[PDB]
């Protein structure tokens, strides 16, 4: 609450994000690895939506996070649009081990053009890079698309950490940039 | 953060039995739910009218582009029902429709409804035949056995869309509260008092706990639609949410393998060869596939993919969920708490 003696940390952004894309590309491992340092390889069903908390420091400015992720089946998504009231950047998450999560980013995007505000930043994420060998989808691709909508691109392991970090500071210092 | 870690438990714990409590007063829920006030109805009639014409302007932005064009067709499709729906709930409420049970005569609550008629519309009922049919028009196909059947066909059509109606109106009502929760839930958020956010996180667990009635109901819907159909624990077919175990598409079917079922489609199986398994077409085999590493690795992982949509209804997938996710909590705790000890 506040004393003197113990003060609670103060934040000078608070920004919304939602991590999209189908089942199984990541979002959750993400969201874990970003918020806890986390991580296990054993999958659980999402029944709703989930966030997190994480405060970062960019810039001269302290930004807490408050990040959500999305359903997976249907029966648990009723309410989605909601979720996207007060939403400031969307990432966008495929698997480069899955041809089809990136096939669907389209769909993903349009489910963003009908429920997100009209200034929402977007950021496209390809998760599982840690899995050479059993790797689909074409950085090159995948860079194209994303340049051909004027966002930025990483290729992410929640497993490994790479780029997770990176991914949620680009992200922030995005929609910093039009406060 | 060890203390994220060891605060997990009351959670976990938290967490879970609120859903159970929420799947458990489920039944009541059915029986016992209040009906949405026309103000509320007006509320999610104005929501869908706003999608709908959201999706009518990305069609015109996407022009020419048929693929996207049929995706967003079929979502304001889906939209433009469920605001038929709603527009049925008003008109009872405005006196355009009324409320009538199997014999066509009045009640007062949509719980009690089986039809809801306009004024031009009356129900004949006859030892157990229903009859829906224009307003006086019974001399006109009383001795027509085919306008008959027309007649019986539309009383159990309009029966059919009355049901739909009430499981629609119960999502609504619990939507709409669920709604109320994420505007507490971001003032919480707001806090820098970490009391305030833990806050936040208990009332996502009440807000995730509504989420499983209105799984429940979807699931409901699917069947009644006839999308999907309930099966057992043996994987036979039930009729009632209460005796399913299951709930999977009609295009599906429960394939056992290794004594647990996997939903895929019909014209798919899974062969098991040495340890790996592969998701195929009927048609192919190991002979078919030996020749190409690129069929064996695509099946694979399309067998591997499988495991993110579970075939189990609600309440199962929640207990099992909670095993898997006390399991890992407390090989966490217990690596923590000892093995720094040897
Ligand atoms: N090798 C590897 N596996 C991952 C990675 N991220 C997630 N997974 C696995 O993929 C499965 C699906 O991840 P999850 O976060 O639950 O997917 P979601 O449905 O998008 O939330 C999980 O069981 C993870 O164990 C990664 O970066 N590398």
């Amino acid at each position: 609450l506040g004393s003197m003696s113990s003060m609670n940390p103060e934040y000078d952004y608070l920004f919304k994000l939602l991590l999209i894309g189908d089942s199984g590309v990541g979002k959750n491992c993400l969201l874990l690895r970003f918020a806890d340092d986390t991580y296990t390889e054993s999958y659980i069903s999402t029944i709703g939506v989930d966030f997190k908390i994480r405060t970062i420091e960019l810039d001269g400015k302290t930004i807490k996070l408050q990040i959500w992720d999305t359903a997976g089946q249907e029966r648990f998504r009723t309410i989605t649009s909601s979720y996207y009231r007060g939403a400031h950047g969307i990432i966008v998450v495929y698997d480069v081990t899955d041809q089809e999560s990136f096939n669907n980013v389209k769909q993903w995007l349009q489910e963003i053009d009908r429920y997100a505000s009209e200034n929402v930043n977007k950021l496209l994420v390809g998760n599982k890079c840690d899995l050479t060998t059993k790797k689909v989808v074409d950085y090159t691709t995948a860079k194209e698309f994303a340049d051909s909508l004027g966002i930025p691109f990483l290729e992410t392991s929640a497993k490994n950490a790479t780029n997770v970090e990176q991914s949620f500071m680009t992200m922030a210092a995005e929609i910093k940039k039009r406060m | 953060k060890l203390d994220k870690l060891e605060r997990q438990g009351k959670d976990l714990e938290d967490k879970y039995k609120t859903y159970e409590e929420n799947l458990e007063g489920f039944e009541k829920l059915l029986t016992d739910s209040e009906e949405l006030s026309l103000s509320e109805i007006n509320e999610k009639m104005k929501a869908f009218s706003k999608d709908s014409e959201k999706l009518t302007q990305l069609m015109e932005k996407h022009k020419g582009d048929e693929k996207t064009v049929q995706s967003l067709q079929r979502e304001h499709h889906d939209i433009k029902a469920k605001l038929a729906n709603l527009q049925v709930l008003h008109d009872a409420h405005t006196g355009k429709k009324s409320y009538v049970n199997e014999k066509g005569n009045p009640v007062s609550s949509l719980k009690d409804a089986h039809l809801a008629i306009n004024k031009d519309q009356e129900v004949v009922e006859h030892k157990g035949q229903f009859y829906l049919l224009q307003k006086g028009q019974w001399d006109a196909i009383k001795n027509d056995p085919a306008a008959l059947e027309k007649a019986q066909k539309d009383y159990s059509q309009s029966k059919h869309d009355l049901a739909t109606i009430k499981m629609e109106a119960l999502i609504h009502k619990l939507s709409l509260e669920m709604e109320k929760q994420l505007e507490t839930i971001n003032d919480l958020i707001m806090s820098t008092d970490p009391k305030e956010n833990e806050e936040a996180t208990k009332l996502l667990h009440k807000h995730n706990g509504l989420n499983l009635k209105l799984a429940n109901l979807q699931d409901m819907l699917a069947v009644h639609r006839k999308e999907k159909s309930f099966f057992n624990e043996k994987g036979e077919k039930v009729t009632s949410l209460n005796d399913a175990h299951y709930v999977i598409g009609k295009d599906q079917q429960l394939f056992n393998l290794g004594g647990k079922f996997y939903p895929i489609h019909k014209e798919q199986k899974i062969l098991e060869k040495d340890g790996k398994f592969y998701l195929l077409k009927q048609g192919e085999d190991w002979e078919s596939i030996k020749d190409s590493p690129e069929k064996q690795k695509k099946a694979e992982h399309d067998f591997h993919k499988l495991q993110y949509e579970t075939p189990m209804t609600v309440k199962k997938l929640v207990h099992h969920n909670k095993g898997l996710e006390t399991t890992i909590h407390k090989e966490r705790i217990e690596e923590l708490e000892h093995h720094h000890h040897h």
